RNA sequence: CUUGAGUGCAGAAGAGGAAAGUGGAAUUCCAUGUGUAGCGGUGAAAUGCGCAGAGAUAUGGAGGAACACCAGUGGCGAAGGCGACUUUCUGGUCUGUAACUGACGCUGAUGUGCGAAAGCGUGGGGAUCAAACAGGAUUAGAUACCCUGGUAGUCCACGCCGUAAACGAUGAGUGCUAAGUGUUAGGGGGUUUCCCGCCCCUUAGUGCUGCAGCUAACGCAUUAAGCACUCCGCCUGGGGAGUA
């Protein structure tokens, strides 16, 4: 849930933020962590390529087993924890063998609940298993597109895909973004929506709270002078003179398609709804 | 403690072996939790008045449990709609 | 084949609105061969609503239906309208060999709101 | 809900004598159990009409029988509020 | 009181029935097209309408009996 | 002290409520097969869809919403309201019973809460139906009826408003006073081999015709607008005005 903050001064009025009710401990496991410098959106060289990043706060890398590679072996769940670099809160997992690995949190997970990674691991929340075996009409998170990589799909906050049906090879799926794709029959995935659902009702509230993350400002285009951006210049304020609202680098934004139609999966793509 | 009947329905296209391990498994999942498989039977083969996945025709199965209300359908509904062999199903109490 | 599906029993399907009636003759499957429209035959509007349209349309598709060639044919019936009874009669006059008529006036169980008007 | 088993049990300890079933002591106890059950159902299902109507009939009558046992006696009154731990 | 057909058809049914295990009360109480015979036709009493209704409805999802038979 | 009220014990019924689950038809959108020149609409037309092969026809897919018969002056609930089915939880009612407590009751200001549809916020969904809007037509004109489309919205969840011809335009409660006649859940008894069939009676709500009586009249008539008691609310000519 989200707790409104009573206005006491100007910079809190519309503020809002989370309650943190799905947490059991605060300090993580030292071992799985791994360090992380930052880059602020720029290359091996040093030049700025992506705009407005950097300025933020320090953090680390909590490792994940997106593969859910080891199969069959039942597990339990003895703790939750928090993860800055993703919206989705995260769980720790005492395997049967004493190992310890972190996993994105499905909504409605109970500490002490047990969760598996195998073919014969019958359906519940959390359990990891392929797509061919799953029934139709189910919601699933963290699909891999390819065998053995580590999933790339529905891995963020909230709900997740729908299985509409399957051939033998390949297998359909509808996403959120509502768009369709044929997926292999043997890619490893799991079931249940993702955890945090109200990550988006956060009224960030105040300017700093973008810097705390951090990100940093972005300046419009109709303000600058005409070298640095096409819209710029102009006495007083600046209607966009030309049609086809442009990027700073030419190359419009507004309606233009940039999917490159030679890509191999374009046959796998059917019924493009969101883009 | 209350008296449930239940019907479950399976395709004909399966092999008779799968019917055997299915049924015995299944009376299992009604039995396992403490709630009593009492009186199992088989109304068996019959034709439907209309097709339900695509089959004109199919199998029926009748069993009975008296139980608390916490052990049998809670499991069977979960293991009903996911299974591609149990087609339809319906459970009641003792009324007619 | 394929345009010339020759059999001795296909299907007829019939429409009859208040203001228009269409007929067609197809297969048991079916796959479609013929049709006729009261408007196609020169009539307009107020004269689509005539019982005689059932007859001249019935013939007018029945000809090409038995050009392919056909003895018997089933008759589906929709369309609360004048001609759902007449086209049967004038279709017998063609000399064909109906065995059964199925009146299926497609009724729902309140799937959607009908138009309020009037 | 409640079921006759529970009910027919608890009266045996609070019944003022053997054959009795009235003796409003009984009634405020039984109603107490009922309202607690319905109250937790009612927290499960925040929104209804049947319940809160039903409660407020029960609670309303509970207060009355209590106001009766405040004057037919005084000792039973105090004895039962501190026995059941209800009505501060 | 009452101008319908005979009072007391029920002499061969009761108290609780069917629920699906008896065709021999089943087609009597309905049409050949699929729809139901009202209480005007059969001469039964009122609650038995209010039972056999749900009886056949439970028979329909178990596909023992059609929602429609016009073909 | 038991006759009012409530508790029992054995029973009857029900679209009474909240949450989850399941299924068929139908509308629609798309895809495919079939095949040509109209479809659709009106009082008469036009606008639109269509040779990019529509509509019609068949198959299968998705997707939201509503649930044919049943349904009846039938039922339930305090009202608003509630009609596909099944499970979980769960409220009250009626009868019979009579042991059981022995007047605990009625009404109810101020307060507290539920409350059609429209409406509003935040978030999801979007099949129909359809304000606003556009076009067509009628028309002296028509920003109206008619026609073709068509967004919000209808839908779900958490919240908020807080009204209506919310009507039977009849406050709640108790008690007494002609019948007849159907209906709904029950109960007692006689006849019947067995009533399950027939009949007689008795409770509770439910409808119609009707006297005594009332009413200005129409009309109400054991479900009173009769005979009375208690308690509450309300009216004092109409507009001004449910305005300031
Ligand atoms: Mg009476």
């Amino acid at each position: 849930a989200i707790k409104k903050y009573k206005p006491i001064t100007n910079g809190r009025r519309n503020m809002t933020s989370l309650d943190f009710a799905e947490i059991t401990k605060t300090t993580p496991e030292k071992s799985l962590l791994k360090p992380l410098p930052k880059k602020a959106g720029r290359n091996n060289q040093g030049k700025l390529t992506v705009r407005h990043h950097g300025g933020g706060h320090k953090r680390q890398y909590r490792v994940i087993d997106f593969k859910r590679n080891k199969d069959g072996i039942n597990a339990k769940v003895d703790s939750i924890q928090y993860d800055p670099n993703r919206s989705a809160n995260i769980a720790l997992v005492v395997y049967a063998d004493g190992e310890k690995r972190y996993i994105i949190a499905p909504k409605g997970l109970e500490v002490g609940q047990i969760v598996e990674s195998g073919a014969e691991a019958d359906i519940k929340v959390g359990n990891a298993l392929p797509l061919q075996n799953i029934p139709v009409g189910t919601v699933v998170h963290n699909i891999e597109l390819k065998p053995g990589k580590g999933g790339q799909i529905a891995r963020s906050a909230g709900a997740s895909a729908q299985v509409l049906g399957k051939e033998g090879k390949y297998v359909l799926i509808r996403l959120r973004s509502g768009e369709v794709r044929m997926i292999l029959s043997t890619c490893r995935a799991t079931i249940g929506q993702v955890g945090n659902l109200q990550h988006e009702l956060v009224n960030v509230g105040k300017a700093g709270r973008s810097r705390w993350k951090g990100i940093r400002p972005t300046v419009r285009g109709s303000v600058m002078n005409p070298n640095d951006h096409p819209h710029g210049g102009g006495e007083g304020r600046a209607p966009i003179g030309r049609p086809s609202p442009m990027s700073p680098w030419g190359k419009p934004t507004l309606g233009k398609k940039t999917r490159r139609g030679k890509k191999s999966s374009d046959k796998l793509i059917v019924r493009g709804r969101k883009k | 403690m209350r008296t449930y009947e239940v019907m479950y329905i399976v395709r004909p296209n399966i092999e008779e072996d799968a019917k055997k391990a299915l049924v015995e498994r299944f009376n299992g999942i009604l039995a396992t939790e403490g709630a009593e498989v009492l009186e199992a039977k088989d109304w068996g083969k019959r034709r439907l008045a209309y097709e339900i996945n695509d089959f004109k025709d199919g199998f029926y199965n009748i069993v009975r449990v008296k139980s608390d209300n916490n052990k049998a359908t809670d499991e069977f509904q979960r293991l009903a709609k996911i299974s591609d062999d149990i087609i339809r199903y319906m459970v009641i109490r003792e009324d007619e | 084949r394929r345009v010339k599906k020759n059999i001795e029993n296909g299907v007829a399907h019939i429409r009859s609105t208040f203001n228009n009636t269409i007929v067609t003759i197809t297969d048991e499957f079916g796959n479609a061969l013929s049709w006729s429209s009261a408007g196609a035959l020169g009539f307009k509007g107020s004269k689509k609503s005539t019982p005689f349209a059932a007859q001249m349309a019935s013939e007018t598709a029945s000809k090409s239906a038995m050009e392919h060639g056909l003895k018997t044919v089933e008759v589906t019936v929709k369309g609360p309208g004048p001609g759902r009874e007449s086209a049967i009669r004038a279709l017998q006059s063609a000399g064909l060999e109906v065995t059964a008529i199925r009146d299926v006036t497609p009724v729902p169980h309140n799937g959607c709101r009908p138009p309020k008007r009037r | 809900a409640i079921s006759q088993e529970r009910k027919n049990e608890i009266i045996k300890e609070y019944r003022v004598h053997e054959t009795d079933t009235g003796s409003p002591e009984v009634q405020i106890a039984v109603l107490t159990a009922e309202i607690n059950a319905v109250n937790e159902h009612l927290r499960t299902h925040k929104k209804d009409h049947h319940s809160r109507r039903g409660l407020l009939k029960m609670v309303g009558r509970r207060r009355h029988l209590l106001n009766y046992l405040r004057s037919k006696d005084i000792q039973r009154y105090r004895e039962l509020i501190k026995s059941l731990g209800i009505r501060r | 009181g009452r101008r319908r057909k005979k009072v007391c058809y029920f002499t061969a049914n009761g108290i609780t029935h069917i629920d699906y295990k008896d065709t021999e009360l089943l087609k009597r109480f309905i049409s050949e097209r699929g729809k139901i015979l009202p209480r005007r036709v059969t001469g039964t009493s009122a609650k038995y309408q209010r039972m056999l209704t749900t009886a056949i409805k439970r028979s329909r999802h178990m596909a023992l009996l059609p929602y429609v038979k016009e073909e």
